[PDB]
């Protein structure tokens, strides 16, 4: 991603003429033997990169046809999720259908596992949600989030939901089955991602929040715990339980203690800034293997955030280091993401010029890391749980609160 | 820098989440 217009502070289909006294107008601005300012020096490069481009008419053409495909993509993409968005998927199963063989993980909201659809022969993973330990949250509205945004996108880093369907003690959601594991098992046990290894994961990240934030959604809680690991090595975006739609700022507080942004952390409100912040510390933490801000509790994590005082580890590349310094950044008018350039900042950073973002998209990048795939469901790169059976009442409990389902 | 500090924080495993 580049924006040669804007660099030369032109509209696009600008005249000829006009690119060429743009281009001898903000030369004259960035020019070495008149602007010292250490900015300026990397702008006048930029302002001749955006010239080079421009008046060449057969590279102008390339750059203006990606850009067209580029406007058609972001508005297929929009118009998938809005009608999608309005009509979504409800009842389309029932839990006799499925088979239950493993528990997966456990979380807070409830059980995700190992299924078999009997008929059609094909594994899945249910997540299984108990609707009175969230009645009691009162974030019915997080889990009903999740549920209307994760059908109606799509991408190849998210997960896809195939069937989601209510009974009396539960909700569930069924899911393609990404049987690599999640990235917390495998970083864990190394200890580390090397850094090659880190900007294969953090790209595709990139590329999601772009989507993601292409249709105004912010998602909220990154970490490696929700992250899972395709087949071809690639990622799969799998908990959308904090995902919210917003225009303007919101306030909910929520998501992962060690990934909150600071505005989180004070009353003041937020916007989808808060993923690029996520993003720095989900690249410290897995180039480190810690992230850059824990302690004890909570409570003393969020003072070391709102504080904004990082220590990298001493491997960690000059380019990590300025890019986590920019990510990390408590000042929203110098984040990285939410700059006038807005991805780009991140995509065309020195840590990324070795990354080729539409391989990237279309998965022919080769993946650091690939699981050992055991056969279709196996469950070994998942660790092993204590199974609880699934009890449903006599009487359908909270059907109120969750009549969008 | 404190990976063993990291391991004595006790939250080094799958961290769960804020709702407020
Ligand atoms: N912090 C909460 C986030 N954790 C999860 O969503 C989990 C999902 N697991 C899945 N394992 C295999 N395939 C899958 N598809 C969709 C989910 C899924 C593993 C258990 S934990």
């Amino acid at each position: 991603g580049k924006d040669y217009y804007q660099t030369l502070g032109l509209a696009r289909g600008a005249s000829d003429e006009e690119i060429k006294r743009a281009y001898r107008r903000q030369a004259l601005r960035y020019h070495p033997d008149k602007n010292k300012e250490p900015g300026a020096e990397e702008k006048f490069k930029e302002i001749a990169e955006a010239y080079d481009v421009l008046s060449d008419p057969r590279k102008r053409e390339i750059f203006d046809r990606y850009g067209e495909e580029v406007k058609e993509f972001l508005a297929k993409a929009k118009e998938d999720f809005l009608k999608k968005w309005e009509s979504p998927a409800q009842n389309t199963a029932h839990l006799d259908q499925f088979e239950r063989i493993k528990t997966l993980g456990t979380g807070s909201f409830g059980r995700v596992m190992l299924v078999k659809h009997k008929e059609t022969g094909n594994h899945y993973a249910m997540k299984i949600l108990d609707k009175q330990k969230v009645v009691k949250l009162k974030q019915i509205e997080h889990t009903l989030n999740e549920k209307r945004i994760l059908q109606a996108v799509n991408f190849p880093f998210l997960v896809k939901l195939e069937f989601s369907f209510k009974d009396n003690s539960n909700l569930y959601m069924v899911m393609e089955y990404v049987p690599g594991g999640e990235m917390f098992s495998h970083l864990r046990r190394i200890g580390r991602f090397s850094e090659p290894h880190a900007r294969f994961y953090a790209a595709q990240i990139v590329l999601t929040f772009e989507y993601l934030h292409s249709l105004d959604l912010i998602y909220r809680d990154l970490k490696p715990e929700n992250l899972l690991i395709d087949q071809q090595g690639y990622i799969q975006v799998t908990d959308f339980g904090f995902a919210k739609r917003v225009k303007g700022r919101t306030w909910t507080l929520c998501g992962t203690p060690e990934y909150l942004a600071p505005e989180i952390i004070l009353s003041k409100g937020y916007n989808k800034a808060v993923d690029w912040w996520a993003l720095g510390v989900l690249i410290y933490e897995m180039a480190a293997g810690y992230p850059p801000f824990f302690a004890d509790q909570p409570i003393q994590i969020y003072e070391k955030i709102v504080s904004g005082k990082v220590r990298f580890p001493s491997h960690f590349s000059s380019d990590l280091k300025d890019l986590l310094r920019n990510l990390l950044q408590v000042d929203l008018t110098k984040r990285f993401g939410n700059l006038k350039n807005g991805v780009n900042d991140i995509k065309n950073h020195k840590w990324f010029a070795t990354t080729d973002w539409i391989a990237i998209y279309q998965r022919k990048v080769e993946a650091p890391f690939i699981p050992k795939f055991k056969g279709p469901g196996d469950t070994s790169n998942f660790d092993d749980y204590e199974e609880e059976e699934i009890r449903v009442s006599i009487n359908e409990k909270c059907g109120k609160e969750f009549s969008e389902f | 820098t404190t990976y063993a500090d990291f391991i004595a924080s006790g939250r080094t495993g799958r961290r769960n989440a804020i709702h407020d």
